RNA sequence: UCGUGCCUGGUGUCUUGG
């Protein structure tokens, strides 16, 4: 139905989009239960350290 | 203290949650079972341990 | 009188060095 396959895609639209990139601006961010916040690949990459 | 108020109120939290599922049963509750020990014990223990002041789950 | 060999840690934070 429309509505679960939407939630189904955006959820989908978020894992996807916080793989590359884990820093969105008003968006919430992807963290371990461990208690922080995943290295995308682009924060492999990003700083003075990747 | 400013660590004690929001751990205490947390052991509050526990207890609230353990009397509700348990009058809703139409039974009887018992705090005994309630009081989550390790909020106190734990937290406590370990924001003098890391030294980050809050709680785990917020602790950045 | 004998014949086998590179395993091997990641993450954060405070202190301190020029």
């Amino acid at each position: 139905a429309a509505h679960v396959i939407a939630e189904d895609v955006k959820l989908l639209q978020f894992h996807v989009a916080t793989m590359v990139d884990n820093e969105l601006p008003g968006l919430p961010r992807a963290m371990q239960k461990s208690g922080r916040p995943l290295k995308s690949l682009k924060q492999r990459l990003k700083g003075k350290e990747g | 203290a400013f660590l004690f108020r929001g751990m205490f109120k947390n052991l509050l939290k526990e207890v609230r949650i353990y009397a509700q599922k348990f009058i809703d049963r139409g039974k009887d509750f018992n705090l005994e079972l309630a009081i989550k020990t390790r909020i106190i014990s734990d937290g406590l223990k370990y924001s003098l341990a890391t030294g980050n002041w809050g709680d785990q789950k917020k602790a950045h």
